[PDB]
């Protein structure tokens, strides 16, 4: 049929076309095999499938024609579309549901958090919603995800169910719901050019609009992206040198949530009492000690990686670096401080011995922990007049 | 050739070291995961890929083994050999209407092809042969643990462009895993075999080609990996004596009690084979 | 004939929509013709035929993406060529040119259905009971764990788990209609060879397809 | 969990050891009027350090016995319960034993807190 | 030209004294580790960078024995290179449209250029020269017990730039490995090799450079490193004879029996080494 284009891509041509010999089943000519009103024997497209309401949609602006609907449908329309690392459409106007659906892109809401369907009205009903985000891959475009449900239960997943688990104490000014986009890219190497496809983009946006389970790998890209990044404030203008961020962070809370159990969301649960947890807060006020000692430029040796995976064989080491950095604190008169050793035996009290390994969940309730006493001890918090 | 006369089933255990046994095209090059799971995926066309290289190389071309291989070349030039040994009509493309033609185009391609005669192949072209199936259909080999993948930062000291900056030296990038123990499920069905002429020779052939299917194939990113384990079940009648996951639940592989923390070698995995149905026959030398 | 309900499952599944078969996007549910086709990999002969009344889904309907390096166009001669002699090397570029593809599958995960199904009798019946001889060795096999050989679903990367389903079918997952499915392929014809497609009535708790033998469509 | 006196385990029994002696240099003179550490050479030398630590601490302990202010005896009763399980001073430690000598620390040292371990 | 015909498996024992044998672009400059268990790595490239810098010391660039050098060397001018030394025109993005061609621009890139003719090389890129896999692989190094990287911080007397701070004094840093005994596989298969005449002279070289590898790459970094010992595996075929798992577990390394203490010399180590297959040949003289 006529050729879709305009989404982020890379020739922005047709889908649903066959320009080759192994897409052949049961002999058609080139475009008989997905005949929709191109060879009137029988059509797909009326005569939960999108291009059915695609044409839907082609004939609610209007108050081979089924290929000529939908394709224009395609063609949008002006605001429903958005990107991740592949395009993402929405429509709905059976009721003039004000579109608010997005992916995202101190205190900045327009909405709750998830304490009940929002206040704006017509916006709950029963109105279908659909949701179409489809990926290029020189001309061809599969369809990464698709979702039909309804506005009245929609953003009862899209927030209602998800942004309750990303939320987390704010390390410094920035927006509250943290936008798909922003999440994907503290997984990348760098930026949004090298975001996962498959196991990210399409999987955890699947699951913020179908509120199932994250990716199992969702977990282990933050993980190794902690390890493989390092404090360079040298090189971003954006005030943040962490390598645990808002939004790692956020992110692996949110993961333990809907995949493994419940945990604290707030700035420190002192009472947790969970070895992981723990361990972190340790790590945590360890390098506090190192870098209040010394100047640290602003430069340390990584074992972030180590002490989570494998604390004992690295926390030995770390725990007599750390009795070196607090002597050199105590022989300046910045000891009346000395409060840090006293954090360092209340924190290995409840710890009977140093784990020999730690499983990959093990590792995000050691990052949690760690984020958790990090954004404890620092001293920027609630800064807006 | 004459076909086989029992149906088969095969788990194959195979292990990687440091290594990228198989990288997702979505995912970058890292390794394949399952997102439901978390254990490591290997494609069934990926080893069937290894399979077909390795009765490529220690075949050397010797014919009844022909591997239809990568070379630079196209199937079409062959479809149309087999045609003009035929003497058809170049215009049908789909089965054609007489069917000794058809037939002979598909018994000379399945009797010079070790992997048409294996895993079948498709011949619908402008000139048309047909389809084959195939007894031996593989699937996804999936890891018994989960695998978690280490990305390992690289350098190059030279530079392929010109150069502006010199810094100008591009970081590359490895995926590994560290250890992964993968498991394939696999399936020959008698009487495909029979249809495509799949011999006895040919299945130890495809047996060896289990057992060294990576004794061969060596490169920077694989690292070692190695057949740890080849377990076949072998039914005496010709079509089933016993389910396909009834059989593959009898291999149990599991943690060797002596170890403790992630896995980084078969020293730390135990396998067991418990007894089979009355009517299967357990081969576990491989 | 009196019907007979297997029961089909397995960890990935595709059966492909016809319209999105370059990139792979299954049908949430199986259809017709894919049950009709795993019927006929554990028994069938020339003499009948398996109809399907419906297909009951028993689990929640979950995608998923793979990504897999395809051979593409196997594309037409240029420039005819035959080969220097009989039995020689020839070959396939898979790596080289645009024969190279990346076709990404969007499949099912975690899948299990039961099949409800029957027995015509066509020409080169040969007796008008066929149907009983046929239908109770399709049992024995489905029992036994027999079969001409391993079940799909959809493609043969993705091998079916069935058992004989002889007491009540499960519980499902879905009770109250909360899918519609769309509008499936119903079967494809092989008097045309054609593609004949159904789906006019609301899936509730079985997709409730009509025969593809006497119905082609609703146009009919 | 806390301090466990039945631990029995060699790195533990030193790092308990340890905590108590550098207590009691602490209780001599406070801080002289510097924490002296030498930890480092206690976990890379665990014999040919603590035996010195040990000649140190009798010194520490004799001395406060003339003050009436205790806590001091309880320290000599606490070191003979502890080398009273040891025995063959390790000429070398591991990482684990290392990591499990700071935690026996930590824990004695909790144990002898100004408050005596009744707040956490 | 001609190629080895024997199939060759090798092990080498190198160890570090106070040294840091590779460094981690991500973790500052930190030896590589497994961070789940804490074993070091030595990544593959590391010790092909050193071959190929024996080799071209050794033999200071003679003819067929260039190493796409580490001095700031261009690959598409490589390429170009060898586009104008087969007489065929570079400005092809892709290889070249006759088959020959590209046969002769990758046979030339082989023929004269050690590391590409041994370890292969990709050079599919703005000029493109096609790809090799090359015989001879090797896998990341792996430490025989956990190694223990400490941080040396030392200092500098001197300021680079304008400081005006400087008693006082910058601070610089250091990473040793008090001691680690690395064990490293490698792959020297002879169908690869017949695919790119790597020589039995490219094989004595090869070994010659893995026992001195170590002796002409000293830096402030590296401390005492040195090929210890060094085991190979001739098979008797130009397939294999036994797979490589069954050799690489003949190189049995454990701990003597006197040393109790962290490791911190080769005499800490006990290294055995059982009798090969009837179908290999162990040689343990390097």
């Amino acid at each position: 049929w006529e050729n879709t284009s305009y989404i982020l891509g890379v020739d922005a041509k047709g889908k649903q076309e066959r320009t080759d010999k192994c897409h052949a089943a049961f002999i058609a000519h080139i475009k008989a095999y997905c005949d929709t009103a191109d060879q009137d024997l029988a059509a797909v497209l009326q005569f939960h499938e999108r291009p059915a309401a695609r044409q839907a949609w082609a004939n609610c602006l209007n108050r081979q024609e089924a290929a000529f609907s939908y394709v224009t449908a395609l063609n949008y329309l002006r605001q429903k579309v958005t990107i991740a690392d592949a395009t993402v459409v929405f429509w709905a106007e059976r009721s003039s549901p004000a579109e608010d659906i997005f992916a995202g892109m101190l205190l900045v809401a327009i909405r709750s958090g998830k304490r009940a369907t929002d206040i704006m009205p017509d916006m709950d009903e029963s109105v279908r919603f659909h949701v179409l985000g489809l990926s290029p891959n020189a001309a061809r475009l599969s369809v990464r995800f698709w979702e039909v449900d309804t506005v009245g239960h929609m953003l009862d997943k899209v927030g209602r169910h998800y942004r309750e688990l990303e939320i987390i104490p704010q390390f410094n000014n920035e927006q509250e719901f943290p936008s798909l986009s922003t999440l994907l890219r503290q997984t990348a190497v760098l930026n949004k050019t090298e975001n996962i496809s498959p196991v990210l983009a399409g999987g955890l946006f699947r699951a913020m609009l179908t509120g199932g389970p994250y990716p199992q790998s969702l977990l282990p890209a933050v993980l190794g992206r902690i390890r493989a990044e390092h404090a360079r404030p040298e090189d971003k203008s954006r005030y943040r040198l962490e390598v645990v961020t808002y939004y790692r962070a956020a992110l692996i809370k949110a993961y333990l949530i809907r995949n493994r159990k419940l945990e604290v969301p707030v700035s420190l649960d002192p009472a947790r009492t969970d070895r992981p947890y723990l361990l972190g807060r340790l790590f945590a006020v360890l390098e506090k000690a190192q870098e209040d000692a010394v100047p640290g430029a602003t430069i340390k040796d990584r074992y972030l990686a180590s002490a989570s995976a494998n604390p004992g064989q690295v926390f030995h080491m770390l725990l007599k670096n750390a009795s070196n950095h607090t002597a050199k604190l105590r022989k300046d008169p910045e000891r009346k401080a000395i409060h840090y050793e006293i954090m360092m035996q209340e924190i290995i009290d409840n710890i009977s011995d140093f784990p020999v390994t730690m499983s990959s969940d093990e590792q995000g309730l050691f990052m949690i922990g760690y984020y958790h006493q990090r954004k404890a001890l620092f001293t920027k918090k609630n800064k807006e007049n | 050739m004459t076909a086989i006369a029992n149906r088969y089933e095969f788990v194959l255990l195979f292990d990687v070291e440091n290594g990228n046994p198989n990288g997702d095209p979505d995912a970058g090059n890292m390794p394949r995961i399952d997102p439901e799971t978390g254990h490591g995926l290997v494609t069934d066309v990926c080893l069937k890929r290894k399979i077909r290289n390795h009765v490529a190389l220690t075949k050397e071309g010797a014919e009844r083994f022909n591997i239809y291989i990568q070379e630079k070349a196209i199937l079409n030039e062959t479809h149309e050999r087999a045609y003009t040994a035929c003497d058809l009509k170049p215009e049908p493309k789909k089965l054609p209407k007489k069917v000794e033609d058809a037939k002979r185009v598909t018994d000379w391609m399945c009797t010079n092809f070790y992997d048409i005669r294996t895993f079948g192949a498709v011949m619908t072209t402008e000139v048309n042969c047909g389809q084959v199936r195939g007894p031996v259909q593989m699937a996804f080999a999936r890891s018994v643990e989960p695998v978690v993948p280490q990305e390992v930062s690289i350098t190059r000291m030279a530079v392929t462009t010109k150069a502006e900056a010199e810094d100008n030296r591009t970081m590359g990038r490895k995926h590994i895993v560290p250890y992964g123990l993968y498991v394939a499920h696999g399936f020959i069905s008698a009487p495909l075999a029979e249809k495509t002429g799949f011999s006895d020779e040919d299945l130890t052939l495809f047996w060896d080609a289990l057992v060294n299917m990576f004794e061969h194939d060596r490169s920077a990113a694989r690292g070692l990996m190695s057949s740890r384990k080849l377990i076949v079940f072998k039914h005496q009648n010709r079509l089933g004596n016993a389910p396909a996951h009834k059989l593959f639940d009898l291999v149990k592989v599991s943690r060797a009690e002596g170890s403790s923390g992630p896995a980084r070698s078969f020293a730390d995995y135990a396998v067991t084979v418990g007894q089979a149905p009355e009517g299967v026959e357990v081969k576990e030398m491989l | 004939t009196y019907g007979i309900r297997l029961r089909v499952w397995g960890d990935y599944a595709c059966f492909t929509r016809p319209e999105m078969k370059v990139e792979r996007v299954s049908y949430d549910v199986m259809p017709p013709s894919a049950a009709r086709g795993i019927l006929e990999a554990i028994h069938w002969k020339p003499a009948i035929r398996w109809i399907v009344d419906r297909i009951h889904v028993l689990r929640p309907i979950v995608f998923d993406n793979v990504r897999r390096n395809e051979v593409s166009s196997k594309i037409p001669k240029p420039n005819p060529a035959t080969a220097m002699r009989d039995r020689k090397p020839l070959y396939f570029l898979v790596d080289d040119g645009s024969n190279r593809q990346q076709r990404a599958a969007t499949l099912l995960r975690n899948v299990d259905y039961v099949i409800e199904a029957h027995f015509e009798l066509t020409d080169k019946a040969g007796a008008e009971d066929n149907a009983g001889k046929h239908l109770d060795i399709f049992r024995r096999r489905a029992r036994a764990g027999q079969s001409f050989q391993q079940p799909c679903l959809g493609c043969r990367e993705f091998p079916a788990s069935f058992e004989l389903l002889e007491g009540d079918v499960p519980l499902s997952c879905y009770a109250g209609e909360k899918r519609d499915l769309g509008y499936m392929l119903l079967d494809i014809d092989f008097e045309r060879d054609m593609t004949p497609l159904f789906f006019k009535a609301v899936m509730e708790d079985g997709v409730i397809t009509p025969p593809s033998r006497t119905s082609p469509e609703v146009r009919a | 969990v806390s301090l466990d006196p039945a631990r029995t385990d060699r790195p533990y029994l030193l790092g308990r050891l340890f905590a108590v002696l550098e207590k009691a240099q602490e209780d001599a003179v406070p801080g002289a009027t510097i924490k002296d550490r030498y930890l480092a050479s206690a976990s890379a030398n665990p014999g040919q350090v603590f035996h010195m630590l040990l000649k140190n601490a009798s010194n520490h302990t004799a001395k406060l016995r003339k003050d009436p202010e205790r806590k001091a005896i309880h320290y000599e009763i606490m070191m003979q319960e502890i080398i009273d399980n040891i025995s063959d001073f390790p000429v070398t430690m591991s990482s684990d034993e290392q990591g499990l000598f700071m935690i026996g620390y930590y824990h004695q040292r909790k144990a002898l807190f100004t408050k005596k371990n009744k707040e956490n």
